[PDB]
């Protein structure tokens, strides 16, 4: 322990225990991304707003309330293969 | 369908087929909700009168899962050009509910400026119909997919002997024997995000089927995103 980046927290090998915002094994990566990359990790629908990302889904399902992933309101939402 | 192969179970459910008068298919469709068909609007021109048939996988078999049902509403884009197939788009709303069950299910609109972003620069896309096998063949009694590659715009117009609007983009194969035909126009072509899939076009024409040097041109349908959800407001009668 200095290995650490965007003065996340170094636990003697060692750990990093990264603030709000920060992930990778050094805190070296940003969470906070545009719909440009990863989709801003929304499962459907990603559209900006205030440099903010603001997921959103297709008919028939729901934003979870992670606002994030979306979930189905039937055994048959929209663009899904029919497994039965 | 040239090329590519023939649709598993539950592989390709939102696939509408549009039968004419003597209960025979000749243009495709895909389902959007329990009420509304996407199909191409000069596929209208091409039958007296037509139904809608939904979750047929071998037109030969009765198979049961089929099922049929009447257009009460045909809304057709007005400004559609004969001469061009510019606006070649169409919306038919259902006189009763399709009942999604396996092989039976609808597709999903995308968000315009998400799909131009995230699906339009994917690498491929999803196209499917009972079209004919062979350009110089005979129109598949079972429904067929291929996986099409997206062709850049310039590369699309130089490709093309007439002209390709804004509102039509090309898809496919430069000399691969793998191409949609006649028979599949107004079917679906679809993108996959995380395995879901939404509509991207509709087929729409082509210079004969999978010849070199000439691609599949499908209907933009981010332009069309608009127009479909205000034709699928009205809902039913008043
Ligand atoms: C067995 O021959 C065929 O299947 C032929 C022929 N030939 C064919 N295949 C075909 C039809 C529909 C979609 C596709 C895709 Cl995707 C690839 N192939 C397709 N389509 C023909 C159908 C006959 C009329 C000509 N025409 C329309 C047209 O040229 N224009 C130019 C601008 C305005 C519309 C055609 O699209
Ligand atoms: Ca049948
Ligand atoms: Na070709």
């Amino acid at each position: 322990c200095s290995p650490c980046q965007n003065q996340g927290k170094c636990k003697d090998e060692y750990t990093c225990t990264c603030l709000e915002g920060f992930e990778g094994k050094n805190c070296e990566l940003f969470t906070r991304k545009l719909c440009s990359l990863d989709n801003g990790d929304c499962d459907q629908f990603c559209h900006e707003e205030q440099n903010s990302v603001v997921c959103s889904c297709a008919r028939g399902y729901t934003l979870a309330d992670n606002g994030k992933a979306c979930i189905p309101t039937g055994p048959y939402p929209c663009g899904k293969q029919t497994l039965e | 369908i040239v090329g590519g192969q023939e649709c598993k179970d539950g592989e390709c459910p939102w696939q509408a087929l549009l039968i004419n008068e003597e209960n025979e298919g000749f243009c495709g469709g895909t389902i959007l909700s329990e009420f509304y068909i996407l199909t191409a609007a000069h596929c209208l021109y091409q039958a007296k009168r037509f139904k809608v048939r939904v979750g047929d996988r071998n037109t030969e078999q009765e198979e049961g899962g089929e099922a049929v049902h009447e257009v009460e509403v045909v809304i057709k884009h007005n400004r559609f050009t004969k001469e061009t197939y510019d606006f070649d788009i169409a919306v038919l709303r259902l006189k009763t509910p399709i009942t999604f069950r396996m092989n039976v299910a609808p597709a999903c609109l995308p968000e315009r400026d998400w799909a131009e972003s995230t699906l339009m620069t994917q690498k491929t896309g999803i196209v499917s119909g009972f079209g004919r096998t062979h350009e110089k063949g005979r129109q598949s009694t079972r429904l067929k997919m291929l996986e099409v590659p997206y062709v850049d715009r310039n590369s699309c117009k130089l490709s093309s002997s007439f002209i390709i609007t804004q509102n039509m983009f090309c898809a496919g194969y430069d000399t691969k024997q793998e191409d949609a035909c006649q028979g599949d126009s107004g079917g679906p072509h679809v993108t996959r995000f995380k395995d879901t899939y939404f509509v991207t076009g509709i087929v729409s024409w082509g210079e004969g089927c999978a010849r070199k040097g000439k691609y599949g041109i499908y209907t933009k349908v981010t332009a069309f995103l608009k127009w479909i959800d205000r034709s699928m407001k009205t809902r039913g009668l008043p």
